[PDB]
């Protein structure tokens, strides 16, 4: 048996596995009531006679996302239990999502990772999706990695975070939940996929040509990397890339494992039936520096292991050709100690599409994690957002007041800063 | 009742009745 | 000629023998209305073993039912093949042995056995002769543990010449029910090493093994539990049964198995046990028969011969094989792996053959062999033992009932004597 | 002919008799009329052509809790001399149910008995049903068991008391009835099961999630726990249990048999079908410390022995593979001088369902009654309540001035301390 | 009446092998249920070889699929021709073992060696002579070379003269999918050069290339480079199978194409192959065929003979043919080619005639070559190996599973020891 535990932390982490679990079911045949009309095993079990209760724990700090699944389409989906809601929010502070308020929250969640495990034989893994730019996100996304770490701390863990933005940011006190969050995602996080928010406004802008859309298509967007993330172990495929080789192929030492996503095409219906979509155009497109769901320019970094999905009607052949291409590409720049680097797997099935959805009937698509020295500006630029505010110590008497001691802000400023350090001495 | 003493069994033990691709 | 009676005692005792008399009145081809569809003289040449006759032509089990309890009196009778037994054979009490030695030896359990004797004597006294005395019993419980070791004990008094072929179940060492396995289990292998013959071994997750891996049966039933154990019956009761090549009763089997009198502990084991995937794919040879029931995943008891020696051991053919191919086959698996065979006795293993095979298959062997390493078993029955005994643990049931602490000692006692005996056999 | 005899006394006596022997009848295809439209024998009789009458002895002092039976929609059901009340309760005063009133009410409860138990073909239980804080229930209890121990001082007596809760509470004499009346509790009962109504109050809200049950809906898991314990007594069954089994198998030393109880699953109709109601998962409800009918967290404590009853359809290959999973679990320990011992009956008969209550139709049920040392700290608890109020002779005066004479409370003082003290050195 | 045990590793073996399993299905008559269809005694008597006997009556390969991850056996069983093969052979794993030779071959792996390895034992005594394991693996990733390095090593410690061909394929350096292949194959090879007779040494770009240049496919697929393979695993036993002029088996194959034991990694090859047009303009005279194997186009390698010097070489003719010119085709390569073959050894050639054909063509040829330049093959996996070894990339997912560094260097070691011999032999 086939399965994985998908927890969900935060505003986004509810709403991004909305946008999954909506494709997980129509993927799977699963009806919004759980009874569909061995694929699903590794999302869905087997309760009654074809109830198919989703695998996941919905979790979030205030009532107001949880309640409204629990009163929404999916009321009768999920096993009610299963959505542990909070009662009062971390409050964009990670004192009270660690400390506080999540020194409660956690104990209910993990009696369900207790019962979601035990349902189950052979579990790989804990797809962990969280904000990082706040509280809850980042207070049980800590608190729930270490605690995870300790009794099922022989598995995998992948986690989607959200990092913030580089520009744009709806909040100011965002880079103190960040920097107080790499403290848990160093060393208790085996896989730390980075996604961003202009990434996947400017792919909609160029690709999807949407002028104003909204976070229910950037989940969208997430949620089909996500199927092509795990496609292999539900579905069939040529070169299957189960759980534990996005890790084997992609993490070099065991603190670089910040990888970051690009899927391709993300082609509206006008642009579908223009193009020749293939195998060769579309990993080139994935490939171009702005398909980044990170806002990380991957020409001022350099590559190290580079994973790719195929996912439809692909040849390995042509797979093979592509890689090629890209190889002999000059602006594309690996490192000395890997002369391989591409990782990849090809899955049967095509890409699903939502109905009414923003995505068109495409034959072949390639999702692409991958491994780069580019990530470290990413936190090089959230080390330049804490010390302006830790200069004169900036909204300190909340962090301070709600039970953590001052030095840790000095002690996750220098675990961060020693990461880019590693990211630095890792490509000479 | 005897619905625990079934007979999954007959005479002779040999227990009673009862994705892939393509590559072409 | 050659009377074996079974004497069918404890709940696990009647339906391990409910289908004792579901597959030997399958192999013998009588109806539950008790007539015969067989057509065929072989077939009814030796009914008399196991089946006394009646007026209007109905043949009658020669079968004492006992219990303390009549509730699995009544799934017996009510069940298929399940009234053909005489009803003054169904010997039950009105109290139930709650899981209690004391209770089966000493009070209640007792106070029928006036009454369970009467029904033995009736149907043992009158004939030419009997070979033996066949009993199924389920040590661990109160009833087949309990007064079932009672009546072992009696039947040893009024016929101290006859075979006691005893099918007992062991507790399980994985995991079991029935607290009290252990105050069970050693007291009643005290009396099991005098008043007693071939105490053969059955055991519960043992039993499981076989059905998960040899059989494939994802949802196996406690009927699956007694049809493989009743299919072991036939195939140690044959040439009592059916004619052979070289044929061997059960008192046979008994003289040159056992070197010592109290070594006669012996593995039962059935061959060939194939699943439904493989059923067409393999194939039915004398070697592939001895490759299974020599193969430690088969044996009947879940003590691993591997660690440990067979002293000696013997096998029961049944099918339209050559009694040659059998005796290279006994060389061979003799003359490659001798560290499982003991070197003070040469050449450790004899041979039948019946012309007749079981129901169905074209060929099928039972192995009963008296290996050393069932010291496993009776260690982990010492063991629990200890562990409760030395804490003077539920003794106030055991003691209030009408025994003492010295009882339960010098069963101890007795039983540390048989694991050392095996150990320098070995 | 299996048979036994119910012994409710008290207002948790006749009210859990009332939601019991509903669920009797109904199981058993029997009408409140009396009359069915071979399982009867345990708990009927067979006076005529049908009439299944029950054999109860319901039992109070004050009339006002038998009379609505008297005239209920049950009226037409007992035998009316079962139901015994006299004028005046014993107003939660021992010595008012035990030394002064009760004398001419127990001389006719037990000519009742007398000719319940000549009609018996071999009888095998008494089922007292009581409460201990309490009046009637435990004064009247305590003279009706004590020449109980005379007339059938042979039979096992099955006593099943409602504790007082350590913060929920409901009168100020709880330490002054239920210490004293241990002497029933240990001298003239054989199996004592606990069943405090704290521990019934919240497993209603975390499994059923009735935020509010009343004590009817208390009285009716009470009745399913009662319904699984003796039915092996009833229909055709696996691997079976009696009370004589019940007895020998679970109980250690003479004296040590205070017990907890536990029922799984106790799920409600939404939390029915979103889960697959495995004999593994709900053997883990049934051991899961929260699911105990007594505040007596199991963690604390040293399990001793434990009795389980599969009823439904429960395969004993899924039992045996379940139980393996508990001892391979390291929060569920086990003494050292009992190695082994799960004793597990398991019967064929589905649980059935009370119409109008609030538990779903189940396939299976687990019953658990297990003997922790954890149980001392129940006495550990009542004992602090008891040596305060004492300290200065608080509520002396009601007692040694009705019936009493003063030095009963010291003895049953050292008789709670040998109780506790019985309790230490077994489990060290 | 000579047998050879077939057992498939990894998923790349498992597919390279049931394409081995129909393509010699058809060249005896075996229908996907087990059932000879024609009328022909030499497509039949030596079925012993490749194939069981059931009292089925089918004849059920002698194959042992091996896979940790139960989806590529789901994929054979349930794909045509995989009713043929035992259930019993599927030893499943349910971990995955994923790209790690760590895990393959120490970690979890290790607890399924013991059950593979009775499946082996299950086949193997099932006679009076073995005469080969062969053996088909990936040296590229985890299951593959992993525990395809376990099973070959504890064959050859239980079984020290029987031969044990190794169709093994290794990593790719053009495009390849698995980023630690250099790791896959430099701890592979040390394995694979001491406990191994012969390593049909295999590729992916120059089976591509094949099927690029010969076939002028347009849509290759997995299965027709599957099919190329098991097409000349098919010539290359074709002798032990059939009869013929001059019969040659795998022995003679390997007693005839080593010098000195370490230097026994060939190129095998297969060289009737036309294309879309070319079929009917193709002649099918012995030195045309001759012509097909010296070729770097039709080699099986992409480690181009021309930069090398031939050692020995050998070709197992197959079809109706002259005995004359199967020779004097090898003279004449070996006179007009006298450069690329080595000095210290006249005629450095065998040609083996057998008498049937594959189905459809007149004849066929199967190329075994010893070569230096394999050197080329060593030395680009040691390039691959040493840029990541220098810096220790992905080096703790194989010390952490449980292994030290010296263990690299050891396997370097002898990988550049194996560039080495072959460079004064040259
Ligand atoms: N990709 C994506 N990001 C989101 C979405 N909603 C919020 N975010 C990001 O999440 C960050 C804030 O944290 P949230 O997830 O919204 O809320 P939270 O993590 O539960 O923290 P609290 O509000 O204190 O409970 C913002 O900086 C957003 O960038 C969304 O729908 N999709
Ligand atoms: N579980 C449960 N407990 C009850 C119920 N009714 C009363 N009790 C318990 O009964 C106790 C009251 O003592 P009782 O002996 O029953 O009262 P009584 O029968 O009128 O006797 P007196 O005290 O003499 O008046 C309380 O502690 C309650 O916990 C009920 O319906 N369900
Ligand atoms: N195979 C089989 N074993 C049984 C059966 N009934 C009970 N057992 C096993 O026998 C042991 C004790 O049996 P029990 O019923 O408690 O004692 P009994 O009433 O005298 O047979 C238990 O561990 C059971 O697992 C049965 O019908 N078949
Ligand atoms: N020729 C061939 N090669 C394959 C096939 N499947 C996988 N491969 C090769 O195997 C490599 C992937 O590693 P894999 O063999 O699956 O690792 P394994 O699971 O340990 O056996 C790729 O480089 C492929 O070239 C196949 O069906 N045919
Ligand atoms: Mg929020
Ligand atoms: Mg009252």
């Amino acid at each position: 048996m086939r399965e994985v535990i998908s927890i969900h932390v935060g505003q986004a982490g509810i709403q991004i596995g909305n946008a999954c679990w909506e494709l997980f079911c129509l993927e799977h045949g699963i009806q919004p009531d759980g009874q569909m009309p061995d694929a699903f095993n590794t999302f869905f079990s087997e309760t009654g006679a074809g109830k198919h209760v989703p695998r996941c724990v919905f979790l979030d700090l205030e009532p107001t996302v949880v309640d409204e699944v629990r009163t929404g389409t999916y009321r009768h989906l999920f096993h009610p239990e299963q959505l542990i809601s909070g009662k009062e929010d971390a409050a964009n502070n990670f004192a009270r999502g660690h400390y506080t308020i999540g020194k409660e929250i956690v104990d209910l969640s993990l009696d369900r990772i207790r019962k979601l495990a035990d349902n189950c034989t052979g579990l790989q893994g804990f797809l962990m999706f969280n904000a990082v730019g706040g509280g809850t996100g980042s207070g049980l996304g800590c608190l729930l990695l270490e605690r995870l770490s300790v009794d099922y701390g022989k598995k995998s863990k992948l986690n989607f975070c959200s990092w913030p933005s580089p520009q744009v940011s709806t909040a100011v006190v965002e880079p103190y939940n960040s920097v107080l969050s790499t403290h848990s995602l160093l060393e208790h996080t085996d896989v730390a996929v980075m996604l961003d928010n202009e990434a996947i406004y400017d792919i909609c802008r160029r690709n999807l040509d949407i002028e104003r859309p909204t976070y229910t298509n950037l989940n969208r967007l997430i949620a089909q990397v996500i199927s092509s993330l795990t496609a292999s172990l539900r579905f069939d495929g040529a070169l299957n890339v189960d759980v534990t080789e996005f890790q084997t192929n992609l993490v070099p030492y065991p603190r670089i494992h910040f990888m970051l996503s690009s899927y391709a095409p993300i082609i509206s219906a006008e642009k579908a039936y223009h193009e020749q979509l293939s195998v060769a155009e579309i990993t080139n497109s994935a490939f171009e520096p702005a398909s980044m769901m990170a806002k990380c320019d991957p020409r001022h970094g350099k590559y190290m292991a580079c994973c790719l999905m195929y996912r439809g009607d692909v040849v390995p052949k042509d797979v093979n050709a592509a890689v090629a291409t890209i190889k002999t590409k000059r602006t594309i720049q690996f490192v000395d100690w890997c002369p391989t680097g591409f990782k990849c797997g090809i899955n049967y099935q095509p890409p699903t599409v939502v109905p009414g959805g923003d995505l068109a009937k495409v034959m072949r698509a390639v999702c692409m994690i991958s491994n780069s020295t580019a990530i470290a500006e990413v936190f090089s630029r959230m080390d330049h957002k804490f010390d302006l505010m830790y200069a004169k110590r900036a909204f300190v008497h909340w962090y301070v007041g709600e039970g953590m001691e001052e030095g840790e802000f000095s002690e996750a400023r220098e675990d961060l800063a020693a990461l880019e350090k590693d990211y630095e001495e890792v490509g000479i | 009742y005897a619905l625990r003493d079934h007979l999954d069994s007959k005479l002779v033990p040999n227990q009673s009745t009862d994705h892939t691709n393509v590559l072409s | 000629m050659r009377e074996i009676v079974h004497v069918q005692g404890g709940q696990c005792g009647n339906q391990i023998g409910a289908k004792f008399w579901e597959v030997i009145s399958d192999e013998h081809g009588i109806d539950p209305t008790g007539t015969y569809c067989g057509d065929s003289d072989l077939q009814l040449e030796r009914i008399n073993v196991f089946y006394n006759e009646a007026t209007g032509g109905r043949f009658v089990p020669r079968a004492i039912l006992m219990d303390l309890e009549p509730g699995t009196m009544d799934s017996v009778r009510a069940g298929p093949f399940g009234q053909l037994f005489r009803p003054d054979n169904f010997v039950f009490g009105q109290t139930g042995a709650g899981n209690n030695w004391a209770k089966g030896h000493y009070t209640e359990g007792a106070e029928l056995i006036d009454s369970v004797l009467d029904v033995v004597r009736k149907e043992a006294e009158g004939c030419d002769c009997l070979q033996g005395f066949q009993i199924t019993h389920s040590l661990g419980g109160g009833t087949g543990s309990g007064m079932g070791t009672l009546l072992i004990s009696k039947v040893r008094e009024e016929y101290p010449d006859r075979i006691m072929e005893t099918f007992s179940v062991f507790p399980s060492p994985k995991v079991s029910d029935t607290v009290v396995e252990p105050y069970n289990a050693t007291l009643s292998v005290h009396q099991l090493v005098e008043n007693a013959d071939e105490v053969q071994v059955i055991d519960n997750e043992a039993l499981y093994d076989i059905c998960f891996r040899t059989l494939k049966l994802t949802t196996p039933t406690y009927g699956d539990l007694n049809h493989l154990v009743s299919a072991a019956m036939s195939g140690v009761t044959c040439c009592l049964r059916f004619p052979g090549q070289l044929n061997s009763d059960l008192r046979k089997l008994a003289v040159n198995l056992i070197p010592f009198p109290r070594l006669h502990f012996f593995l039962i084991g059935f061959a060939p046990l194939t699943s439904r995937g493989s059923q067409q794919y393999r194939a039915l040879s004398v070697p592939e028969l001895t490759q299974q029931m020599f193969d430690a995943k088969n044996m009947m008891c879940a003590s691993d011969p591997r660690h440990g020696r067979y002293l000696t051991a013997s096998a029961m053919f049944r099918g339209r094989m050559s009694t040659k191919e059998v005796d290279e086959q006994m060389l061979n698996v003799q003359n490659k792996n001798s560290s499982y065979f003991v070197e003070w006795i040469p050449n450790n293993m004899k041979s039948s053959v019946c012309d007749i095979p079981p129901k169905g298959l074209k060929m099928s062997v039972t192995f009963v062999g008296n290996s050393t390493a069932i010291q496993e078993m009776f260690k982990r029955v010492s063991d629990q033992f200890t562990a409760m005994f030395r804490r003077k643990a539920f003794l106030h049931w055991y003691t209030g009932e009408g025994m003492d602490e010295m009882e339960f000692t010098e069963a101890e006692s007795n039983m540390n004597d048989l694991v050392s005996e095996y150990q320098q056999y070995q």
